[PDB]
């Protein structure tokens, strides 16, 4: 069950709003 | 178990090689006799002082290159040039054999060689300072194997390639433990793409000295990432931080490129993809708390940040990056792949178009700028341009495993018709590689291949539509359903037409 | 996003070329293989008293091919009796 288990959102193309829903904040220079 | 770490080694070595060989402390004899005095580099050396003191008192030589070294440990590149040429005017090599002058000449080419190095710069002006001092050094005594070794080093920055295996098959046939010359040969073969005789070397390497410098375990994770054994790779990573603690930022990087390639391609649910997205960006930001500048951190960086919709910070990360690193390609193709997909949102079409053949033209094994490039000529209406030059990519690199290429070509040929051979073969491709890397098949695919099959056979179709209906569960559509219910019809199933239209 | 699952695939594939930072070989570098002219010798002749045994065991399993059976014998030429 391994193989449909690993089929979800962002193998469908939902990668970008995954990563938008994790927010962390960074030391940036810019 | 035994602890794996630097005292491991230092505990299998014997205690001559255990303390000596890092002593902070030198013993410097005077001339007046017996009289000797000890200066602890730990403390703040003055090169010039120490210098004419050791001309002054007229040491061995190899108190001045133990000094050299020392000061190269500290990154004070002038300061042991200037220890070598002070060196050279003292009395006691001028005094001594062209053995002693010569190897201080090639200390002064592996000084050169350690700011080309650690400058990444004027590289024409200290390559030709190594190869005068080098040159002199052969010169004086010819019969140093180090010569030989610097000769090789020389020509593999040149790309002399085949005179350096030559140099290093003539130091095999003198001794086979010479740990540089293996390290300099696999350094070679990698450059040729010999990965697993580079991968043997390196093994050799690490079986003789593992604790040699440079680190052999990077070869063998780099090795392991080309043969996909990233697990034994990132462990040996591991094995190489904890040997290594310090000045090694590299490992870590590697590191966290191996944990975002395995939360990208082995996390089984949204949530772990998260934890282990989030414990990347947590190890990233932890590394980049020493070194805040790193050009690749901000590549990196600048993906998530893209995912993030900041878009106007993933410009100046790139402006930044083509500013200092405009002499590796690979990062300006990076950066104008990310400005072109920066201003795909904006739709700058004309403009991610220039930003994607800029970036095919700094790195041509960014296959993702191409893709995007192709996309851009869909985005301009220009079908015929596209095809042309997708067909170009595909007979140029045929073995690559471009997946949404042949997706995208297929497309191309059922919207053109006449290719419907094509069509079926890249099709045919794209659910095989799918299947193999375990990703979720688009059902459109299998709608376009019953589309080019209605012609040529219908049971290849029906089952494809099939197929696609069983991928899509519950988003079944009134045309599928209806063209199932036909293609029952066609094959006289009365029952299953009359339930597929109901 | 079909690029974005092109990246995703892809990854860092072709950023690897730059980190081969580490493949240069500098004779400073080494802290002991300096301190005697003939220190190189003297370190190479170091570790012949070590072998694979004297390895530490995860780093013997990081040498994988890419154990002795008890009836290959190694040849011998003056035998016994």
């Amino acid at each position: 069950k391994l193989e449909s288990m690993v089929k979800s959102n962002y193998r469908n193309g939902g990668l970008d709003r995954i990563i938008s829903k994790i927010d962390f904040d960074f030391d940036l220079e810019l | 178990m035994s602890l794996l770490d630097q005292d491991y080694y230092l505990s299998a070595l014997p205690e001559d090689k255990r303390a000596e060989l890092v002593t902070l402390q030198l013993t410097i004899p005077l001339k007046s006799g017996d009289e000797v005095v000890t200066i602890d580099f730990n403390e703040d050396v003055d090169v010039s002082q120490l210098c004419v003191l050791l001309e002054s008192e007229n040491a061995r030589p190899d108190l001045w290159l133990s000094a050299a070294k020392v000061f190269v440990s500290k990154g004070n590149i002038a300061g042991s040039q200037e220890i070598i040429r002070k060196a050279l005017q003292s009395n006691v090599i001028l005094d001594s054999s062209a053995s002693v002058t010569s190897l201080f000449h090639n200390f002064s080419f592996w000084l050169s060689l350690m700011e080309y190095v650690s400058t990444n710069s004027r590289e024409d002006q200290f390559l030709e300072y190594a190869s005068n001092s080098l040159q002199a050094s052969n010169s004086l005594d010819s019969g140093l194997i180090l010569n030989g070794i610097g000769n090789g080093v020389l020509y593999a920055k040149s790309r002399r390639y085949d005179e350096a295996l030559k140099e290093f098959d003539n130091l095999l046939k003198k001794k086979s433990t010479n740990i540089l010359a293996i390290l300099g040969k696999a350094q070679i073969l990698y450059k040729r793409q010999k990965y697993s005789q580079a991968l043997e070397l390196y093994q050799k390497a690490l079986t003789i000295n593992p604790l040699i410098v440079p680190d052999p375990r990077l070869g063998i994770g780099l090795c392991f990432w080309h043969l996909n054994n990233k697990q034994l790779a990132e462990q040996a990573w591991h094995n190489s931080l904890k040997v290594h603690p310090q000045n090694n930022l590299n490992t870590k990087i590697l590191i966290c490129l191996a944990k975002f390639d395995y939360c990208f391609n082995e996390s089984k649910d949204d949530d772990e993809f998260t934890a282990l997205y989030r414990e990347s960006l947590e190890f990233l930001h932890s590394c980049l708390k020493e070194d805040a500048k790193h050009p690749l951190l901000l590549m990196v960086l600048a993906s998530y940040y893209f995912s993030k919709e900041d878009y106007e910070k993933v410009e100046k990360l790139c402006n930044l990056v083509l500013k200092e690193n405009s002499r590796n390609a690979a990062f300006v193709s990076a950066s104008h792949f990310w400005l072109a997909r920066v201003a795909y949102h904006k739709e700058d079409y004309v403009q991610a178009q220039k930003q994607f053949k800029q970036a095919e033209d700094s790195q041509n094994s960014n296959t993702l700028a191409k893709l995007g490039y192709a996309q851009c000529l869909i985005a301009r209406n220009e079908v015929g341009d596209a095809t042309i030059y997708l067909e170009k990519f595909f007979k140029e690199n045929q073995d690559s495993k471009s997946s949404e290429m042949m997706l995208l070509l297929g497309i191309i040929y059922s919207q053109s018709g006449k290719s419907y051979y094509k069509a079926i073969i890249f099709l045919e491709k794209y659910v095989a590689v799918c299947q193999e890397e375990n990703y979720p098949i688009l059902p459109e695919a299998y709608l376009v291949l019953s589309r080019v099959y209605e012609n040529k056979d219908l049971n290849v179709a029906l089952d494809y539509l099939m197929k696609a209906n069983d991928i899509l569960g519950d988003k079944a559509n009134v045309y599928v359903l209806n063209n199932l219910g036909i293609y029952h019809f066609f094959r006289n199933n009365v029952s299953q037409s009359s339930d597929f239209f109901a | 996003r079909l690029l974005s699952a092109l990246f995703s695939k892809d990854n860092f594939r072709y950023l690897m070329n730059e980190t081969s930072d580490g493949l240069d070989v500098n004779y400073l570098r080494i802290p002991g293989i300096i301190e005697n002219e003939k220190s190189l010798g003297k370190l190479f002749s170091s570790y012949k008293n070590l072998a694979i045994e004297n390895l530490h065991p995860d780093d013997r399993l990081l040498l994988v091919d890419p154990s002795p059976v008890f009836f290959l014998r190694r040849p011998q030429y003056v035998s016994d009796g």
